RNA sequence: GUGAACAGCCUCUAGUUGAUAGAAUAAUGUAGAUAAGGGAAGUCGGCAAAAUAGAUCCGUAACUUCGGGAUAAGGAUUGGC
RNA sequence: GCAGUCAAGCGUUCAUAGCGACAUUGCUUUUUGAUUCUUCGAUGUCGGCUCUUCCUAUCAUACCGAAGCAGAAUUCGGUAAGCGUUGGAUUGUUCACCCACUAAUAGGGAACGUGAGCUGGGUUUAGACCGUCGUGAGACAGGUUAGUUUUACCCUACUGAUGAAUGUUACCGCAAUAGUAAUUGAACUUAGUACGAGAGGAACAGUUCAUUCGGAUAAUUGGUUUUUGCGGCUGUCUGAUCAGGCAUUGCCGCGAAGCUACCAUCCGCUGGAUUAUGGCUGAACGCCUCUAAGUCAGAAUCCAUGCUAGAACGCGGUGAUUUC
RNA sequence: GGAUAGUGGCCUACCAUGGUUUCAACGGGUAACGGGGAAUAAGGGUUCGAUUCCGGAGAGGGAGCCUGAGAAACGGCUACCA
């Protein structure tokens, strides 16, 4: 269930420190930064779900 | 390999022959383990018995809590600096040689272990998977 | 006194003498049992060891720790361009063994195999089989009678095939001729099949299915004169030993007062004829098939030849056999693959192997790229371009 | 069957090729050959080695069409 | 010239190029080397080999006939411009 | 040192499951003696290292019979040397004695195998110290230390390698004879099952791995580096630059190819006939008996299959066989 | 000069050679938080105060830091050790 984060690197999982305004992180206190794991931004066979949006319809 | 180890260890490259001293990765009070034997080893004239990973060795504590010294005790290898190869074709090697004190059944003596571990060892000793942080 | 410590003997005794072999083409000393209920087909084949490579495939071992997990295995590939049948030899049973009765030959013979009967082909007048081919001029009644003899007698039949070395990157130019036993039906049906294939060609797919356990027969690599240390594995002697140390200290006891055959001595290492068995066939490739190195999962249009070609051999442009592991013999040597002499289930055999990816990166160095396209893709444009 | 990249060179390491090193801090390093592994083991800085990817990437080497105007637009208005 | 130096290594003057050749490069040698992981388990014994090394700076123990031990041990540093 | 015979006894009861007194009969020649045949115009002194083959009085492994064998374990015995029998601490040691692994860590022979194979620690010359003895020189199956280990080119043997002559030459083959190899363990499952009151506690079939051994092989990984292939470095020398020489391969990093490692990967066949043993049928001997005739099963044995060599005085099939 | 909210060797560069000490520096010890106070009643003292009030320190051991007016917070985060 680890969510990916657009734009970072590495179609593998890593651990970063997230802050306010950052993806995959809802702070719980003022100035609270937390170290959490995130999946890369390069699709891989480990993904259970892919999020996609249509930008042109087909036939 | 031996008594109390569920599963079967594929032949993993050797490299820890008798006399080798390896870091003690648990918190039993011992920091090194002088290998003196290898449970389930072969016999060939002048061939020194060696342990590779998950192998059960008989060792002594050369530097550590005086209550662990001057005596022989079983130990399980969790890290070996000699590069070996897995059936998935990876030639991998750890940074050191390390083991943890254990009883014949395979139960450990330390609370946990410091440092990574090889899956071949975790996949072989159940009480190691519990006290091991990150495998492979 | 006694040995004072036991240790197994150094070296195997059923592999003596450790002398040079009689010929590069190791002899197929045995053929599989013959069930005449099946149709007539060859029992062995000729090829040339081209080299090795690596392959990745899923393992189906119901109980292994690597079950259904990918594994990386080593494999060799032997260039096996279709062989050509040019003769049939019948053998009859005698109280002193099997003996050849007659050898009917094809009407025309390719110069490839013709030069085999010569040692200086250019100087010679190339008159081999010239008079023979002529017994075909009339209805011929010679060929028919000798074939008829093979039917009435000669309870075992063999075809005379030879390699199409012209279709191989080798420079030898000398074909390789050999006898192959027919393990099909009725002795008459056997000789019939042989006659019907005179001057015709036969491919590997017609003799080897995929995933079959096959044996390999060939002459090992040459090493010349070797010290007893490496020729037999004897223990290196201590440093302080005067008069050299890569030897055996006690060549033998005072009695018997003779060196014994079973003692390890210095001699010729290599060039021995060996018969390795149970080599599973991974791929049976066709030369007239691009994407030879492609797999249902990989799908890239690439042949088996590594980038830059097979080191010391070249490229594989014909049918080929890819066997799991390594086989005796060295690059460019004539090899003989033969169907195993026994049914074997073993749960290791019968494994429906299915390749996933075949390495094609250069072998003449630590290659990084599979295809020239991949090289340019990961590398960009260079000065030699544009 | 993943194709990894060198932790020093950044080149594709196909299955089997190269070596794998598990540092004391459980950090992993994959090498395509003895060369990159030796440079790493020598404590050499990749961005100081003219032939590695992270050197070329950090040095503006060979990318002119990957960064240019594109035609990636969307469908709108319901 | 390098450097502490009549050291070693390279050079000027002067003097040599005199040691049976030729073709190969099997084993085994003599002499010169390297070796993954382990590190004396080798062995009568660390024999052999490896490691150390200059210089500047810091740091230096028991013991002592006070003179020593002591380069004790243990460290950092060294190019070029 | 090893093995018997008789059977008073031991073994709850019970001589002989496993033992065995008193006596008595033997085998063995790695014990020690006894002898003094051979060697004193020399046969090089103990130990270990190395390596080969042999013996069986079998430690393990294969198949069995017996038990005071319920299971587990163990013991006694049979056929058995096919196979294996280790790693260390002190000791010059053999031996011994521990530590430790192991299926087991069995005993022996081979001029107490093995020094032109090594090593030389011990012993056992010459130097030297101490103890004991002797007035002394000197002595000590007393204790220390230092002390040159020579030669193969011959023959044979063995290992490998050419080779005249059976018309010439060439290709494909046969197979006599010889050699021959595989080995042992663990786990899952069977199964907490059989057996037992309980504690305890198997195995046959199946599967996954491993040990010892062997034959190959180099895709991968590692080692090797005169690729002196590329780069780097010190000293000098060619006025500088460029580019190079020299420094017993000057040094360093990388380093293909080759070679190569349980430091790497691959492969290591299945039929038959037997042993012990258990049986069938069945007399002798109206009964009974595996045996006397005949007969079934059966072992890591044996003969084949397979594998190696191919008799240079064993062989078959086939091609071509010369003009000054 | 820098840094601080600000003074200041707080820190840095340059410079100098000062600074404490038998009137006990320096070091060691403490089964040491300090104080309001408590116990013992001739007086002078002797002994105790972890503990209701004031101040200080800490939040398993350290270090680091975000938010803020205020924290080097811990019933906040981050890293290492246990
Ligand atoms: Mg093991
Ligand atoms: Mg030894
Ligand atoms: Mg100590
Ligand atoms: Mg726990
Ligand atoms: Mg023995
Ligand atoms: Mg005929
Ligand atoms: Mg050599
Ligand atoms: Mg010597
Ligand atoms: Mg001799
Ligand atoms: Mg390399
Ligand atoms: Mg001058
Ligand atoms: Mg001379
Ligand atoms: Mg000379
Ligand atoms: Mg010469
Ligand atoms: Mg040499
Ligand atoms: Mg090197
Ligand atoms: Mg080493
Ligand atoms: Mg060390
Ligand atoms: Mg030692
Ligand atoms: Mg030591
Ligand atoms: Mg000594
Ligand atoms: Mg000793
Ligand atoms: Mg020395
Ligand atoms: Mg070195
Ligand atoms: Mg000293
Ligand atoms: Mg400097
Ligand atoms: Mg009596
Ligand atoms: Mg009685
Ligand atoms: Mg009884
Ligand atoms: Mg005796
Ligand atoms: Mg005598
Ligand atoms: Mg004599
Ligand atoms: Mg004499
Ligand atoms: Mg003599
Ligand atoms: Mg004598
Ligand atoms: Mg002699
Ligand atoms: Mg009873
Ligand atoms: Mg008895
Ligand atoms: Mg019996
Ligand atoms: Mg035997
Ligand atoms: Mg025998
Ligand atoms: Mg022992
Ligand atoms: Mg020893
Ligand atoms: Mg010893
Ligand atoms: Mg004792
Ligand atoms: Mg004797
Ligand atoms: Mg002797
Ligand atoms: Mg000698
Ligand atoms: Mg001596
Ligand atoms: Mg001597
Ligand atoms: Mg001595
Ligand atoms: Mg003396
Ligand atoms: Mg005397
Ligand atoms: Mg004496
Ligand atoms: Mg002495
Ligand atoms: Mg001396
Ligand atoms: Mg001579
Ligand atoms: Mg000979
Ligand atoms: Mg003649
Ligand atoms: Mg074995
Ligand atoms: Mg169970
Ligand atoms: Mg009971
Ligand atoms: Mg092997
Ligand atoms: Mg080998
Ligand atoms: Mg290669
Ligand atoms: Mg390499
Ligand atoms: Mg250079
Ligand atoms: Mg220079
Ligand atoms: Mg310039
Ligand atoms: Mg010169
Ligand atoms: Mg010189
Ligand atoms: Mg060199
Ligand atoms: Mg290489
Ligand atoms: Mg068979
Ligand atoms: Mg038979
Ligand atoms: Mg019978
Ligand atoms: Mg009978
Ligand atoms: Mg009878
Ligand atoms: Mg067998
Ligand atoms: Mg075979
Ligand atoms: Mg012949
Ligand atoms: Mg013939
Ligand atoms: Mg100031
Ligand atoms: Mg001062
Ligand atoms: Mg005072
Ligand atoms: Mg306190
Ligand atoms: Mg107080
Ligand atoms: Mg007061
Ligand atoms: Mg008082
Ligand atoms: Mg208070
Ligand atoms: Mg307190
Ligand atoms: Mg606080
Ligand atoms: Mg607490
Ligand atoms: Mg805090
Ligand atoms: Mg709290
Ligand atoms: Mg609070």
């Amino acid at each position: 269930g680890f969510p990916m984060k657009q734009g970072v690197l590495l179609p593998t999982r890593i651990k970063l420190l997230l802050t306010k305004n950052v993806s995959c992180y809802r702070p719980r206190r003022d100035g609270e930064r937390k170290r959490k794991s995130v999946r890369g931004a390069i699709v891989g066979p480990d993904l259970a779900v892919l999020a996609l949006v249509i930008v042109k319809k087909g036939e | 390999s031996g008594n109390g180890a569920q599963g079967t260890k594929f032949r993993i490259s050797l490299g820890l022959p008798v006399g080798a001293i390896m870091n003690c990765a648990d918190n039993s009070g011992a920091r090194n383990l002088y290998i003196i034997a290898v449970k389930g080893s072969g016999s060939r004239l002048n061939r020194l018995p060696a342990a590779s990973l998950g192998d059960m060795v008989m060792a002594t504590v050369k530097k550590g809590k005086p209550e662990l010294r001057k005596k022989v005790m079983p130990a399980i290898v969790v890290r070996q600096a000699k590069s070996w190869r897995r059936r998935d074709g990876v030639f991998l090697y750890f940074e050191d040689n390390a083991g943890v004190i254990a009883n014949p059944k395979g139960e450990m003596k330390g609370s946990a272990i410091t440092g990574p571990v090889g899956k071949e060892c975790a996949d072989l000793w159940p009480r190691v998977a519990s006290n091991s942080g990150v495998v492979v | 006194s006694h040995r004072k410590y036991e240790a197994p003997r150094h070296g195997h005794l059923g592999f003596l003498p450790r002398k040079r072999a009689a010929s590069i083409r190791a002899r197929v000393k045995a053929f599989p049992k013959d069930d005449r209920s099946k149709p007539v087909a060859l029992t062995s084949f000729l090829g040339y060891k081209a080299g090795m490579t690596t392959i990745v495939r899923d393992l189906d071992r119901p109980g292994s720790k690597f079950h259904k997990r990918e594994v990386v295995e080593a494999v060799t590939v032997v260039d096996t361009p279709p062989v050509v049948v040019v003769g049939v030899v019948g053998y009859v049973e005698t109280p002193r063994g099997l003996r050849s009765l007659t050898t009917v030959w094809a009407e025309h013979l390719s110069d490839e195999v013709k030069r085999r009967f010569y040692k200086n082909w250019y100087k010679s007048k190339k008159k081999a089989f010239t008079k023979y081919s002529a017994k075909y001029a009339q209805d011929g009644a010679g060929i028919e009678r000798e074939l008829a003899r093979i039917k009435k007698y000669a309870s075992v039949v063999r075809v005379l095939v030879h390699t199409q070395i012209r279709k191989t990157p080798l420079a030898q130019k000398k074909a390789h001729l050999a006898e192959i036993q027919l393990n099909g039906g009725s002795i008459s049906e056997k000789v019939d099949w042989a006659r019907e294939h005179f001057e015709k060609t036969v491919a590997v797919d017609s003799v080897f299915e995929q995933n079959e356990m096959i044996d390999a027969i060939a002459v090992t690599k040459g090493h010349g004169f070797e010290g007893v240390t490496h020729r037999w594995g004897t223990k290196k002697l201590p440093r302080k030993t005067h008069r050299g140390l890569r030897k055996v200290a006690c060549i033998g006891a005072w009695h018997p007062a003779h060196v014994m055959w079973s003692v390890a001595r210095a001699g010729q290492r290599g060039y021995h004829s060996r018969t390795s068995i149970n080599h599973k066939i991974y791929r049976v490739g066709k030369g007239d098939d691009e994407a030879n190195g492609a797999t249902s999962f990989d799908r890239t249009k690439k042949t088996i030849t590594p980038m830059g070609g097979f080191v010391h051999y070249g490229e594989i442009k014909n049918d080929f056999i890819m066997v799991k592991g390594c086989i005796p013999g060295n690059r460019k040597r004539i090899v003989t693959l033969r169907k195993s002499l026994y049914t074997n289930t073993s749960r290791k055999a019968l494994e429906e192997v299915s390749l996933k990816w075949i390495d094609t990166a250069s072998k003449f160095g630590k290659g990084r790229f599979q295809t020239p396209a991949e090289k340019h893709a990961f590398m960009g444009t260079l000065k030699k371009d544009l | 069957m993943k194709v990894e990249i060198d932790s020093f060179s950044g080149a594709k390491i196909y299955p089997g090729r190269g070596t794998l090193f598990v540092r004391g801090d459980s950090k992993i390093f994959r090498f395509q050959n003895s060369k990159s592994a030796s440079l790493f083991k020598q404590r050499k800085n990749p961005r100081r080695i003219a032939w590695t990817v992270l050197f070329r990437k950090h040095h503006k080497k060979g990318i002119t069409e990957e960064v240019a105007k594109k035609r990636s637009r969307k469908t709108v208005k319901a």
